[PDB]
RNA sequence: CCCCAUGAAAAGGGAGUCUGGAACGAUCCCGGGAGACCGUACCUAGAACCGACACUGGUGCCCGGGUGAGAAGCCCAAG
RNA sequence: GGUGCAGAUCCCGGCGGUAGUAACAGCGAAGGGGGGUGAGAAUCCCCCUCGCCGGAAGGGCAAGGGUUUCCCGGCAACGUUCGUCAGCCGGGAGUUAGCGUCCUAAGGUAGGGCCUAAUAGGUACCUACCGAAAGGGAAAGGGGUUAACAUUCCCCUGCCU
RNA sequence: AGCAAACUAAGUACCGUGAGGGAAAGCUGAAAAGAACCCCGGAAGGGGGAGUGCAAAGAGCCUGAAACCGGGUGGUUAUAC
RNA sequence: AAGCCUCCCGGUGGAUGGCUCGGCUCGGGCACCGAAGAAGGGCGCGGCAAGCAGCGAAAUGCUCGGGUGAGGCGCAAGCAGCCGUUGACCCCGAGGUCCCCUAAUGGGAUAUCCUGCCGGGUUUCCGGCUCCCGGUUUAUAACUGGGUGGGAACCCCCCGAACGGAAACAUCUUAGUAGGGGGAGGAAAAGAAAUCAAUUGAGAUCCCCUGAGUAGGGGCGACCGAAAGGGGGACAGCCCAAACUAAACCUGCCGAUGAUAAGUCGGUGGGGAUGUGGUGUUACGACCUCUAGCCUGAGGUUGACCUCGGCUUUCCUAACCUAUCUAGCCGAACUCCCCUGGAACGGGGGGCCAUAGAGGGUGAAAGCCCCGUAGGCUAAAGAUAGGUGGAAAGUGGCUA
C-alpha cells in the first residue's frame, strides 16, 4: 500500500491515529527481531517511508 | 515510545511466570512514565517498571502487570505466541 | 570543451550515473526499421528483437531479455554457454556489435522520445 | 597518661526561646497514594591491570584444628 | 634528462649458514590405573585413588580492561607440545534498587575589577560555582527462584520521605 | 616512484599518560564459463580423473629472476687444494 | 659414500616487462560560512548491515514542480521481498525534517551528560533566560529590539628569537624572517601631497620592468641598501570641523496608502540649542557673507528683486523584458568482398562523410560499429547582470 494523495485530501484529527494505527502494526512487523521471518522484508521499509511522510504532510497544513 | 518486543528465551518465562513484559524503548534519557504508554496501545493497568541499559545500545524495561491482564494474551494479539 | 586526457574520459564509463546509461545501450537499427521510422539510431528496450554482426555467433536473431545497464551490455535468447552443471547462461553481446530488427508500440512513452527526433510525420 | 604535635570543615538533623497569624488540629495512630535519572556482567592477578607475552616485576585492601607465645615452621580442616 | 652502482657498519623486500642446534630445568606440585568421546589422545572428558597448597594457589571486595560472563558449534592460526579443548574463532543471549547523584578540605575555575600592548598572561579583593564510588550524608532484611545478574524479580516481615 | 595516501578505513591500525610519530598493501580471462560429475581423506579452490574455455601458472590466479632447495640429465670423488 | 660443477624440471619468493578510476605541476575560472546555531567532533539509521559514504528518530531517504525515460533497490554477485507505465531510480531547483556536545549562551560538568525559572497551548511538546548598544516600568527589578568562532594560503597591526656569518668573536649582519597576540575580507592594505624637482616643470595611490648593488650605511667585515626620473598596465575622486543658514532636524511603532520597496500621510514614543539639518572645503589662493554692476520659461514685485520651472546629488527596487548560469538535446559517412584470426578493431581489395580524423569505448591497432568531438539547440523554477520604475534633498552664472 502505497498512499500519496488522500492524505492532502482530508482532516488531521483522523491522520492522528492513522498515524497511531500504522505505528503498531510497524511493532506486528517489528517481531523480525526474534527472527519473526516475516515474508514481506519491503513491509518494513514500506512501513518506514510513508509514515514519515503524513509525519510530513503535516506540515503542508501548517500544523 | 514503544520500538519492539524483545523474544529471548529468558523473556518467555517472564511473561508467564509473572506476567511481566520485556519491552525495549527510546533512549529518550527521560522518564516518569513508561507506563502510560501501554494502556493507550494496549488498555493494560501497570505494576511496576524498571530500568535497564544495555551495552549494545538500547535501553529495557520489565514492566509487570497486575493479575487482571494476563500478558500472555496481548503478546498473542501481538503475535509471537 | 571536455578535456582529452585518457583518464578523466574513463572515469565518466566507470562512474555513469543512472539517468544517462541510454548512452551504453544504443545501436544501429536497420534500414527497413528506418524506412518507416526516419531515425539511425535509438537506445534499446526489453520486449525488443535484435540481429548480430560480430562474435563467433554472428547472424542470430532473438528477443531482447536481458540487459546491463550500468555497464551497458545485453543478452538474447536461444543463446546460451553450458556450465558444468548443465544449466544454461546468457551469452553476453553489446549493443555494439548488434542491429535491432523491431520494437514494442505499447507504451506511448517510449513512442514520444521517437517522435521528438524530427522524424518526418508518424 | 602523653603533647613547645592538641588532633577539618559544610551541608543535613533535632531542640529551646520570642513575634505575628487563623481556629482547627497534630512530630499519634488507623486507611490510602507516590517515590526521578544513572552505577549495577566478569576479574582481581603465577592467564582476565600494567610491564610489547597466557611475564617468578609491581599495584592493593580485608578475614579453622592440633602442635605450638604466636598471622613463626609442620601437617591437616573449608576450598 | 630524477640517467649507467659492489659496497656508503646504505635503505627496503626475499632467503642463506651456524641447524632441528639453544631453549621448552632451576623460584620446593605429581600423578597412576580403568572406561568415553572423537580421524587423531600423556595433554580432552567419566570413575577411583594419590600428592600439593591451605594468614594463601582460599574467600570477598576496587581503579582497568569492555564482553574478559553464559549458552550452542567448531579448530588453519592463535596456546611455548598436542589438542575433540580454552579468556581462541564462529551462532545467539545477559546486569533493573523509594532502602553516584548532595555538601565540603586541600584547592581550583568562571566572572566583576588591578596590571599586561594584547592576549589562550598574572591576578592579592569580591561574587558564583567545581572539587571524595574509602570524608559526612533518610530509611531492609530474610529466606526463595534462572546457565548467566540480584539486599532490585516471587513471599513475609518491615522501614523512611 | 609518484604528495603518506591508486587497495574494503587511510591520518586508518598502531607506539606513546602527551604534545606527537606514523605505516603496509594494485592485475583471474571478455564473458566465472569458478571445474558439474566419479574415486581418497573428515576437511581444506586438497589429491586423482574428467569438463569449461585461445590459453589455464584456476583463487596463493599476467608475465614469473636470483639468492634457495629437491628430483633428474652429463661428467666426476675417499692420497689428498 | 658427501657431493662438485653445469644444465633440464619443479616448487619458494614476486623484479623485470607490461596496464592504471591516482597523485603532481602548471595556467584559466571561481572564490566567505557563522546565535535562524558554524566549522569540528559523538552518537544512532537499512529485512538479514561491520566500515565508508550518505543520512538525523521524518536515519539508505519525505514533498512539490522541471528534465529524463524502462528498469531500480550504493560501495557489493547471497536469501527473501517490494517500488516501477497512475511514470519509477537518477539529475536540477524549491521546500520539510534536521539527535548531542560544540564559540554553546537557563545553571552546572574530570558526564558528548544531568539538571532548573518563566510564558504558550497543552497528550506528545513549544518559546525565552556572559559583554554590550539604544527603549518599558521606581530613581538597580524584570521586561522591548541588534559585537563572539572557524575557514588552505593569502592580508593588516602590535611583541619578538636564536642557529650561523665575519673562517675566532663581543658592534654589525643573518632579521622584523621563525614564532606569539589581536582582527578582518575575498581580496586586503593604501589612496587625494605640508608630493616632489630645480629654470621654474610634473601632478592620487598600487603593483610590474628598469633605474641599481647607483645614492647611501657598517670592527669600512661579512654584508645591508633607497629615492627621483623613464617605460607598462588600469588611469575613476566625491564627503566633514569653521566662517555662514538656525528645529526648516533625525528616528520607533501602529494603521492607511504606496508593488509589500523607498516615500508620504494620521496618531503615537524617543533624541536634539552642551548644535540636528542647509552651502561648502581648498592655496601666487579656496570658500562664505555683504556691497555694486551685467546676466533665464510662467507669475509677481521694486534697470533691479523675488516665487514656481530644468538641472546636481542621494535613496529606493518592484511587476515586465533581454541576456548569462544551474539540465539535458541535435548532431555525417561501411559493419561491403576475400584471407588469417576464439574474437577482427588485422592483411588484401572495394566505397564514402568531413566545418566534426580531440579523445574514449566495444572480444586487438576501427574517421565512416557506439559515445563524444566542430557547430548548434533546451526551460517550469530559481540565481546573476542590464534596461524598463519611483521618491527625496539641494539648487541662478560672471565681474569689482
Amino acid at each position: 500500500p502505497l498512499e500519496v494523495d488522500e492524505l492532502r485530501k482530508m482532516d488531521l484529527k483522523q491522520l492522528k491515529e492513522r498515524l497511531n494505527e500504522l505505528e503498531m502494526q510497524l511493532l506486528k512487523l517489528r517481531v523480525e527481531s526474534r527472527m519473526g521471518t516475516l515474508k514481506n522484508t519491503a513491509s518494513i521499509k514500506n512501513t518506514r517511508k510513508d509514515i514519515a511522510r503524513i509525519l510530513t504532510v503535516i506540515g503542508e497544513k501548517s500544523k | 515510545i514503544i520500538k519492539e518486543f524483545l523474544a529471548t528465551e529468558k523473556a518467555v518465562k517472564l511473561i508467564e511466570s509473572q506476567n511481566t513484559l520485556t519491552i525495549i524503548v527510546n533512549r529518550n534519557t527521560t522518564k516518569k512514565d513508561i507506563k502510560n504508554e501501554v494502556e493507550k496501545l494496549f488498555s493494560v493497568k501497570v505494576e511496576k517498571i524498571n530500568t535497564l541499559i544495555t551495552p549494545k545500545g538500547e535501553k529495557k524495561a520489565y514492566v509487570k502487570l497486575k493479575q487482571e491482564y494476563k500478558a500472555s494474551d496481548v503478546a498473542h494479539k501481538l503475535g509471537m505466541l | 570543451m571536455i578535456s582529452s586526457k585518457p583518464s578523466k574520459q574513463r572515469k565518466l564509463v566507470y562512474n555513469l550515473p543512472n539517468h544517462l546509461r541510454y548512452k551504453l545501450l544504443t545501436a544501429r537499427l536497420s534500414e527497413d526499421l528506418e524506412k518507416q521510422y526516419g531515425i539511425k539510431r535509438i537506445s534499446i528496450r526489453k520486449g525488443d528483437s535484435v540481429k548480430l554482426m560480430r562474435g563467433s555467433q554472428v547472424g542470430y536473431e532473438g528477443k531482447v531479455v536481458e540487459v546491463d545497464r550500468k555497464r551497458g551490455r545485453v543478452a538474447i535468447e536461444g543463446l546460451t554457454k553450458k556450465k558444468a552443471d548443465g544449466t544454461p547462461v546468457y551469452v553476453w553481446v553489446h549493443a555494439s556489435k548488434v542491429i535491432i530488427t523491431k520494437l514494442d508500440t505499447g507504451d506511448k512513452e517510449r513512442m514520444d522520445a521517437i517522435e521528438r527526433k524530427r522524424k518526418m510525420r508518424e
